[PDB]
């Protein structure tokens, strides 16, 4: 709830952050150093890695990429430079994608995954008196898509929902919605 | 290849690998960490009669988040 | 050497006739289950939390646990079962239970660890004894004290045994480690 | 005909159903939703978005049960 995710280090010395509750269900989780994952200059992980989960008689091995020490699944931003405009144990914001400045993906919590997965909910900040105008509707989200679209790793249903002010303060970022248009 | 590994620990709770007292510290909230080469280990986490047990089997370079599960639970 | 004890408090469930109990509670989306029957030998205290002895259900990842679990105003508690006595808890949370108010040894507490697959404290053998460092000089004293607590909590051990007495000069219920300074342990 | 209360953690917009049937349940204190339920089998899910979690609830005995409905379709990730 109120907890900030821990931070944790690779033996290289970068460092990722998740939220790791002692469950003593002998679950495990393992990131292997990897080629293809980057440290950047403030400390945190970047770039993609394929992953080991096992609790309770189930093994998972997601390729996960990581933002900001952020692990985040279903989602592939290769090197683009985005932001975590807000993180919690519910749910991650990702924003800060200059081809769609006021567009976000909503990233909720897997706790089997340790990890921030997209499950399809694309937030799109307009003015409900511009929403009145079908065309500009479309323009919007033809714009989020076009930006958003090559990062989702498996390209998969994308539904934009139209808010006038992205509420980072709140559990559903997108509450208060006036408008869903989907995507593809 | 040199692996870490983190586990959750409380203050008070004795670090054991391989029946070898380990003087380790839980650090910013209660994680505690080990480098380990390529191998087996016991872990065991004994607070007073509470014990939490796993095998560590390290092959690969990078890091283990592991939480070990208590052993004769009652209710088993 | 004892950080601060997470302050985050217990979760309150009722029971369909309208008694509590609470414990803490993660959504870890894994299939995982509590059941707590209405059992006889539970019964609701006049502040409306949950009291007595009962068995409680748990599966995960396709394993099931049954403890027999003891209600304290409402707190789980195993390994521990004082019928209807009224003990004090003098503090609780996702780490630890402290238990205190034992008439037949006041100065005495009995540490719980908050066990994760039963969402319940559970006693693991760890006693405090609060006592100056000055009278613990005398083994006479030290003997009197740890010999009452003994008496005093092996009443309510389901399974008796030689507790572990860690001295204290002061119990230290604000950490995550309450016995934070022991300066002597008999066992 | 109720004997057992289920509680499970419901965050704003997500929708909880049982047996196919969307149920009008709110989050109460702590973030928890419950459904008073009579003896039976009952398919538990709560969807948001493209994510759906599942839970069998066979429910006999009176009492309270708390349960963590299991994502469904995590191999895929």
């Amino acid at each position: 709830d109120s907890a900030p995710a821990q931070r944790f280090s690779l033996p290289q010395g970068c460092h990722f952050r998740t939220f790791w509750r002692d469950e003593a269900n002998g679950g495990s989780l393992f990131i292997p150093a990897g080629d293809a994952l980057r440290c950047g200059e403030d400390g945190w992980l970047q770039g993609s890695g394929a992953v080991t989960l096992q609790q309770g008689g189930q093994t998972l091995s997601p390729t996960l990429w990581f933002l900001q020490g952020y692990p985040l699944a279903q989602v592939n931003g290769g090197d683009r430079a985005l932001t975590v405009v807000s993180a919690n144990a519910q749910r991650l914001i990702l924003g800060g994608n200059p081809q769609a400045p006021g567009s976000f993906l909503l990233l909720t919590f897997e706790p089997q995954l340790h990890a921030w997965a997209f499950n399809g909910e694309a937030i799109v900040e307009m003015p409900r008196v511009d929403a009145a105008d079908e065309t500009k509707i479309k323009q919007r989200v033809q714009q989020a898509q076009t930006a958003w679209q090559p990062l989702l790793s498996a390209p998969a249903p994308l539904t934009f929902k139209l808010v006038e002010k992205l509420a980072a303060d709140r559990v559903d970022p997108a509450s208060g919605s006036y408008l869903s248009v989907n995507g593809a | 290849p040199v692996a870490l590994v983190y586990f959750k620990l409380q203050p008070g709770e004795q670090v054991s690998l391989d029946g070898k007292p380990q003087q380790v510290t839980a650090g910013e909230n209660g994680f505690a960490s080990l480098n380990l080469a390529p191998g087996r280990y016991q872990l065991e986490i004994r607070h007073n009669d509470r014990l939490r047990r796993q095998q560590l089997s390290i092959d690969t370079a990078g890091t283990w988040l592991v939480n070990p599960a208590t052993a004769g639970l009652e209710g088993s």
